[PDB]
RNA sequence: CGCGCGCUACACUGACAGAGCCAGCGAGUACUCCCUUGGCCGAGAGGCCCGGGUAAACUCUGUCGUGCUGAGGAAUCCCUAG
């Protein structure tokens, strides 16, 4: 009887789970907090969904991220995809349906790779 | 001679020929393992002469 | 000096003779 | 806060590149180059996962700081290395803001406009140059000047990239890319 | 264990050695030694790169390397040939002691017998023979005799089951020449 | 001897030293690089003990400062998104 949401994220081989529950603002990535993961020069790409959506959307939730596989870059894209899908999914199931559509609009107007991962196939040209 | 390194089907074997000239003379030969396991001399390994 | 090159060309030539005879 | 440092929460309002410099008041000085040099969509660090080689004229839609990064990973920076290039963009923009006290991204955009040539020589015939080729040749001459003058000296690609980008923004007779623009235009004048 | 036999064997070793001055050795050849348990003492008897455990590593800080950060320095075989010359002595705690010979076991624990000493030497090699370094070469036969006496008593306490007749041999040893009796 | 092809070597993108942080294929009672000066136990053949010969990268932070400690002519060939 808790408000729990499981959510995935992807890149080349880095897969990340994120569980988002009713919390008090923390995001912890492999136990360590979010502002400590992913060596310094990419943490802006970690923070991109937070300072799109505003921290006021995040002050009621807790996001717990496990990341496996890939290199550093692919783990960063897997994390930020898991953040964005986590909050869109929590606002899908627990707060009203209008706010989901507004969050999808903000994330999609920025970059759709925060929600849908498009893995590259190859091009055998004609 | 004695198996020196054992890969899956190949094997570097040793203590049998003295030189790459002798290997090259026998470089297509039917070699045999006393388990009843046939094999072929392929090529002289370079540095362990 | 330049005797090792003679050793390598004579050695590899002898390997050519032994491999042609072998095949 | 959710979890954010004091610098990011300190500048949480608009979009800042390297969390320091907004886009909202930077201006092109060529109506020809305006629709290709990208300041429209906001992006935080140049590293992004965009496919700008699917079909032509996508790289007129990727941001131009990512273009200065992507041009900064050439054979003088050992082609696989991306975060080296955004790090050199970081220290170069800091050296621009400390040498200049101007917005370094405006220094870079006015640098690119002031560097891309407008007439070239068909190998003789002299033709006007495309604006996409003007952006491309601009960025390539900028990073080429940064490496070719930061080759054997103690001065790093950060410092030399910042000097070619500042002098490029001035249009001075010191910058390598300005000198190559005037040499190509000089050849097109002499030939026609 | 007579000191007349100890000093006489030490004088016969110094007389057998003739023409820098390398270290002498001592040897203990026990009998009926099925030593398959930890019954032998894997520790001490009588510039350090101190191997260590968890955050008494950072609370500790020659070079106090941790039991995680040793695996890179010894996994790199170019660097495993580096620490054998630069660092003079090694010393480990419990987990570093029980996990050192699976990492540095090629370039360190094989040839020089320069393995660690226990914290929070004598090594088994579980056949019936064993040996240890004696000491210096400018050392006196009474000094090396007393060191051989205390080391023989403590080593026989690690091999306690007879402690007087367990050794089918117990001799002194020259370093590189033909070794000696006792 | 000739033509190549792989590989090594050659510096700012340095060197040193720490701290941090990431893969995917990989499981046949199977796998050991040498050959030895010596010594033990050896009637004899051998087994012993001691000496000789889970990533790179990347990030971040600090010490030195181009210092034989120099990236390859003509040519011809290839190559357009993981």
């Amino acid at each position: 009887s808790v408000q729990a949401v499981q959510v995935f994220g992807k890149k080349k081989n880095a897969t990340a789970v994120a569980r988002c529950v009713q919390g008090k603002g923390l995001i912890k990535v492999n136990g360590k907090p979010l502002k400590l993961f992913a060596p310094e020069i990419l943490r802006a790409k970690l923070y991109e969904p937070i300072l799109i959506l505003g921290t006021d959307k995040f002050a009621d939730v807790d996001i717990r991220i496990r990341v496996a596989g890939g290199g550093h870059t692919s783990q960063v894209y897997a994390v930020r995809q898991a953040i964005a899908k986590s909050i869109v999914a929590y606002y899908a199931k627990y707060v009203d349906e209008h706010s989901k559509n507004l969050l999808k609009q903000e994330l999609i107007q920025f970059d759709r790779s925060l929600l849908v991962a498009d893995p590259r196939r190859c091009e055998p040209k004609k | 001679g004695t198996p020196w390194k054992i890969f899956k089907n190949t094997a570097f074997i040793k203590d049998m020929f003295n030189s790459s000239l002798e290997i090259a003379k026998f470089e297509g030969a039917a070699i045999r393992t006393v388990s009843g396991i046939r094999g072929q001399i392929k090529r002289a390994l370079s540095k362990p002469e | 000096a330049k005797l090792k090159a003679e050793h390598k060309r004579e050695r590899k030539g002898a390997l050519r003779e032994l491999r042609k005879d072998a095949q | 806060y959710d979890v954010l440092p004091k610098e990011v929460l300190a500048e949480v309002g608009s979009v800042k590149l390297f969390n320091r410099w907004s886009y909202d008041d930077i201006e092109i000085r060529d109506i020809s180059l305006t629709d290709y040099i990208q300041i429209r969509a906001p992006v935080y660090i140049p590293h992004s996962a965009g496919r700008y080689a699917v079909k032509r004229f996508r790289k007129a839609n990727c941001p131009i700081i990512e273009r200065l990064t992507n041009s900064l990973m050439m054979h003088g920076r050992n082609n696989g290395k991306k975060l080296m290039a955004v790090r050199i963009v970081a220290h170069a923009f800091e050296i621009i803001h400390l040498m200049t006290d101007q917005n370094p991204i405006q220094v870079a955009v006015d640098a690119i406009v002031n560097c891309g040539p407008r007439e070239d020589s068909t190998r003789r015939q002299a033709v006007d140059v495309s604006p996409l080729r003007r952006v491309n040749q601009a960025i390539a001459l900028l990073t080429t000047g940064a490496r070719e003058a930061a080759f054997r000296n103690v001065k790093t690609i950060a410092e030399c990239l910042a000097e070619e980008l500042i002098n490029a923004a001035k249009g001075s007779s010191n910058s390598y890319a300005i000198k190559k623009k005037d040499e190509l235009e000089r050849v097109a004048k002499s030939n026609r | 264990v007579d000191p007349d036999q100890t000093l006489k064997a030490c004088k016969a070793l110094l007389a057998h050695i003739k023409k820098a001055e390398t270290p002498i050795w001592l040897t203990l050849t026990t009998k009926k030694h099925i030593h398959d348990s930890h019954r032998l003492q894997p520790g001490k008897i009588i510039s350090v790169c101190l191997i260590t455990a968890d955050p008494q590593r950072f609370y500790k800080n020659g070079r106090v390397i941790d039991i995680s950060h040793l695996k890179a320095k010894f996994k790199a075989y170019e660097a495993q040939r580096k620490l054998f010359s630069e660092h003079d002595v090694f010393l480990a705690d419990t987990r570093i002691i029980n996990r050192l010979p699976k990492a540095l076991g090629k370039t360190f624990y094989k040839t020089t017998t320069k393995r660690p000493i226990p914290v929070v030497l004598v090594h088994l090699s579980p056949s019936t023979n064993t040996a240890i370094k004696v000491g210096y070469a400018n050392w006196e036969p009474e000094k090396l005799a007393a060191n051989i006496e205390t080391v023989i008593r403590e080593l026989v306490e690690r091999f306690v089951p007879q402690k007087w007749q367990n050794v089918r041999n117990f001799y002194v040893k020259g370093p590189e020449t033909a070794a000696l009796p006792i």
